[PDB]
């Protein structure tokens, strides 16, 4: 038994999304009693509509829950920015609660944003414990594509660096950490470091050195 | 002349319905010479999922905008002999049961009557009997123990207890 | 207000044994039939197990069946999840769901990870706001949580206070095989010196609470 939805969709702000939900057991009827939940990036799942169309005091007024051609369908009427989450599919079998597939839906409608960056350098307990680790920290930037690398003085680093996958954030913006292995002995070794995001063929880049303290 | 069912908080004018149905539960005795007694199912929301006619209307007691039967008032239940067993009793002719938003929907009680009449009589036929005794729900938490219903995304509960309170013979 | 807490989850190693608990609160727990439903991370979600109210009707998963088992204390307001022979396929975040038309009220979900590694506090750093990170009278400064397993650790700031500009990072898995994050926070530098900024570091999987203080230099 398989509940069934579309992978993926992608909608305007101010648009209309129609997302739709079908059962391999015959078509859905109000009996299996379909819920449809939201789950942002890292959030619990939150419901949405239940039983076929019944919304929760925090269902938002522009999300509708229906049934066309034997399939289970959410409405989203005026979409707006914030309701880019997954959307799930629970069908009801006699007893046997079984979500589905999800629905990842985009806000195709976010301006490309620059990319905001600041380097830390290695803190006085890290050195102090014979470790040392440069944090470059990126966010509110997108498309959610950085590339980052790394310089010690002014040349290249490759060993050592360790780069997160962006990840949305609560502004629909995409966020990444950047992480520099090194020894205290070759942090102080070298005049500055250096961090360099690429983002849509623009660089912005931070600089911190041993030297300055406080 | 209507039966008035106070309900907490003010039902809006919009919600205003129609009973399709009804969950009865029957009182443990099985033989008693011949009175039968039933009160409205407080149970769980599975046994009003389980009787599959109650439509998209989250609603306990009675099923709210569901489905009708097509000749007669029709009488279901897993097991007749179980008082466990919950009955689910599909009207054939709906009763519309307004709501004013003055705190009470109201329901026709010559139309509530003739609905129990013709539910008494097919439980007659069923268990047998010939008085049939529709008493008030025997307890349970707000939701099952009075006629709740979501509507407009609230949650409504109505006092059933003036629905179940009547003696129909042979 | 209907609230469901889960306790337990962690680190488990495979084929061992754990134990997921739920209290709830704010409605009568005896009254309503309750669901463990997982999501693994980056897939779907999965509804796992189903209990009635009287503990009478129990559904399981085909993936857990034989091997999870479900129970419910109603007299404690405590929901079960008895999950043995874990293998790598379990290891999800595991979200407590009350059975109410629907799912209608979820858990805050307890990570479960299913590692033969071993658990491992982290280490926190702060990271001292300097002249280096001083734009406009805004001073960003935070703190380094390195090397600890397994996931998740929560950072607040000022005791949960400071809510503004505080913007907590996901966390990298090193190459050793420990994670490590950072939680920064904007603030005016006008209040660096009047203001005291302890970030608040919690790993529950190893019961590590630690509360320590950025300073300026
Ligand atoms: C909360 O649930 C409990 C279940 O333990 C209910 O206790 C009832 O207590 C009466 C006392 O005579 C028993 O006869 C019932 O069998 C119990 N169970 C029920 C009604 O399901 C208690 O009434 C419930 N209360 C609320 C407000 O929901
Ligand atoms: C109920 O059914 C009646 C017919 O009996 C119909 O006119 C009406 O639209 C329905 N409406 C409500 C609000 O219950
Ligand atoms: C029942 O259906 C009628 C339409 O016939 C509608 O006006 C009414 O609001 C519905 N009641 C609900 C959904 O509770």
């Amino acid at each position: 038994t398989v509940v069934t939805q579309e992978p993926s969709l992608t909608v305007s702000p101010g648009g209309t999304v129609t997302l739709t939900c079908a059962s391999s057991t015959g078509a859905v009827t109000s009996g299996f009693y379909p819920s449809w939940f939201q789950q942002k990036p890292g959030q619990t799942p939150r419901t949405l509509i239940y039983s076929t169309n019944n919304k929760h005091s925090w269902t938002p007024a522009r999300f509708s829950g229906s049934l066309l051609g034997g399939k289970a369908a959410l409405t989203l009427s005026g979409v707006q920015p914030e309701d880019e989450a997954d959307y799930y599919c629970l069908l009801y079998y006699g007893g046997v609660w079984v979500f589905g597939g999800g629905t990842r839906l985009t806000v195709l409608g976010q301006p490309k944003a620059a990319p905001s960056v600041t380097l830390f350098p290695p803190s006085s307990e890290e050195l102090q414990a014979n470790k040392a680790t440069l944090v470059c920290l990126i966010s509110d930037f997108y498309p959610g594509a950085v590339t980052v690398a790394w310089k010690a003085d002014s040349s290249p680093v490759k060993a050592g660096v360790e780069t997160t996958t962006p990840s949305k954030q609560s502004n629909n913006k995409y966020a990444a950490s950047s992480y520099l292995s090194l020894t205290p002995e070759q942090w102080k070794s070298h005049r500055s470091y250096s961090c360099q995001v690429t983002h849509e063929g623009s660089t912005v880049e931070k600089t911190v050195a041993p030297t300055e303290c406080s | 002349d209507t039966i008035t069912l106070p309900c907490r908080p003010a039902p809006p004018p919009h919600c205003s319905s129609n009973i399709t149905g009804l969950i009865l539960t029957r009182q443990g005795g099985y033989s008693n010479a011949n009175t039968v007694i039933f009160r409205p199912s407080g149970g769980d929301w599975r046994d009003i999922a389980r009787c599959q006619i109650a439509g998209t209307v989250v609603s306990t007691q009675l099923f709210l905008n569901g489905s009708l039967a097509e000749e007669e008032v029709v009488i279901r239940s897993e097991d007749w002999r179980d008082n466990a067993k919950s009955i689910c009793v599909q009207l054939a002719t709906s009763v519309e049961i307004a709501c004013t938003g003055a705190g009470h929907c109201a329901i026709s009680r010559a139309k509530w009557a003739n609905t129990l009449k013709q539910i008494a009589s097919k439980l007659r036929e069923q268990y047998g009997a010939k008085t049939i005794i529709f008493k008030p729900s025997s307890g349970g938490d707000p939701e099952f123990v009075n006629h709740s219903f979501n509507c407009g995304g609230e949650f409504f509960y109505c006092a059933s207890t003036q629905l179940f309170a009547s003696t129909w013979f042979a | 207000e209907v609230q469901l807490v889960e306790s337990g989850g962690g680190l488990v190693e495979p084929g061992g044994s754990l134990r997921l608990s739920c209290a709830a609160s704010g409605f009568n727990f005896s009254n309503y039939g309750m669901n463990w439903v997982r999501q693994a991370p980056g897939k779907g979600l999965e509804c796992i197990s189903y209990i009635s109210g009287s503990s009478s009707t129990k559904y399981y998963a085909d993936s857990v069946k034989g091997r999870f088992t479900i129970s419910r204390d109603n007299a404690k307001n405590s929901l079960y999840l008895q999950m043995n022979s874990l293998r790598d396929e379990d290891t999800a975040v595991y979200y407590c769901a009350r059975d109410h038309w629907g799912l209608d009220y979820w858990g805050q979900g307890t990570l479960v990870t299913v590692s033969s590694a071993s658990t491992k506090g982290p280490s926190v750093f702060p990271l001292a706001p300097s002249s280096k990170s001083t734009s406009g009278g805004t001073a960003a400064l935070g703190c380094l949580v390195k090397d600890y397993f397994p996931e998740p650790v929560t950072v607040s700031w000022n005791s949960g206070a400071l809510t503004s500009g505080v913007h907590t990072f996901p966390a990298v898995l090193q190459s050793s095989g420990l994670y490590s994050l950072s939680s920064v926070v904007t603030v005016p530098s006008s209040s660096l010196g009047t203001q005291t900024y302890i970030c608040n570091v919690n790993h529950k999987p190893s019961n590590t609470k630690v509360d320590k203080k950025v300073e300026p230099k």
